[PDB]
């Protein structure tokens, strides 16, 4: 299947890309025209 | 989404909808009229133009401008909200600046001198007018 | 008779099944975003039938493809 | 850059919270991938024998 190594890594990795997006939605959000 | 389901239709709501949809239409308008005639004048005034191609795309232009005049003065008049001051300046002066632009480079184009350096900063002004324009127009 | 038969070859190689998979799932998913997205950012006055109904048409068929090629990876098998 | 910020900011916040669901359900899954699926404690094996039946 699938070595818990591996689901660990990607889970960081998803987990990471996702709180620096949040960070750009808010840089987003402000900028509101 | 085709279910409408309301009970009470209220009159603003329905106003701001169309006025955005309105927007959307002379802003989509806007920027195809400046593709349109910067590919035009890019494409027909390299070296020979015979004053032929520039005049079918001015008529061309004027069309446009006249469409998004008519555009204008719809959401002037049918819609509650101005939205026609700003959108008529922004439009006169457009279609100055590509009128300009173009007697500039079919005079460019069809003369003894060739003007690159006035050329290239009569784009650079048309450009910034445009920035403006696309600044002022949210 | 059996001689006259000759093994059966299966159609698609099943070592291909994981990239293929992905790659339509992927392409599946877009196609859905792109809908989802049409649908939230539309008036009333401006919703293309056309337009919704050709996207919504490639994007089931892309995502039924995508999950069941993905089922038969797991070993499913069906 | 050419889209609207209307369809910027919605496509952001459908991207943010679906790999938020698909991260949530994929780190609670840990004990499958290790040790085959199979209930685990003293009290999840009541529930299942009346789900069951």
């Amino acid at each position: 299947m699938i070595t818990d190594v591996q689901l660990a890594i990607f889970a960081n990795m998803l987990g990471v890309s996702l709180f620096l997006l949040v960070v750009l939605y808010h840089y987003v959000a402000v900028n509101n025209p | 989404v085709r279910l409408d389901f309301s009970i009470t239709k209220d009159p603003a709501a329905e106003a701001r909808m169309k006025v955005a949809c309105i927007t959307e239409q002379v802003l989509t308008l806007v920027n195809k009229r400046i593709g349109l005639y910067r590919h035009f004048d890019e494409t027909v005034n390299r070296y020979k133009q015979s004053r032929d191609i520039s005049t079918l795309n001015s008529g061309k232009k004027s069309l446009e401008t006249e469409h998004k005049a008519l555009t204008s003065e719809i959401a002037l008049l049918q819609s509650r909200l101005k939205t026609e001051g700003s959108d008529l300046c922004d439009r006169v002066s457009e279609m100055q600046k590509l009128d300009a632009q173009v007697k500039e480079l079919v005079l460019k184009s069809a003369v003894e001198a060739e003007r690159l350096v006035a050329g290239k900063l009569k784009k650079d002004t048309y450009i910034e007018n445009e920035k403006l324009i696309s600044g002022k127009r949210q | 008779e059996l001689e006259a038969m000759s093994r059966y070859t299966s159609p698609v190689n099943p070592a291909v099944f994981p990239h293929l998979t992905v790659v339509l799932l992927a392409i599946g998913m877009f196609f859905t975003a792109w809908f989802f997205v049409y649908e939230v950012t539309s008036t009333k006055y401006t919703r293309d039938i056309y337009k919704e109904l050709l996207i919504s048409l490639v994007a089931s068929l892309f995502m039924g493809f995508g999950v069941l090629f993905l089922l038969l990876w797991v070993g499913i098998y069906v | 850059l050419r889209l609207s910020y209307e369809k910027q900011d919605t496509l952001l916040k459908l991207l943010i919270l679906s790999m938020a669901a698909v991260l949530s359900f994929s780190t609670r899954l840990f004990a499958v991938l290790r040790f085959e699926s199979v209930i685990h404690e003293f009290d999840p094996y009541f529930n299942y024998r009346t789900t069951r039946f």
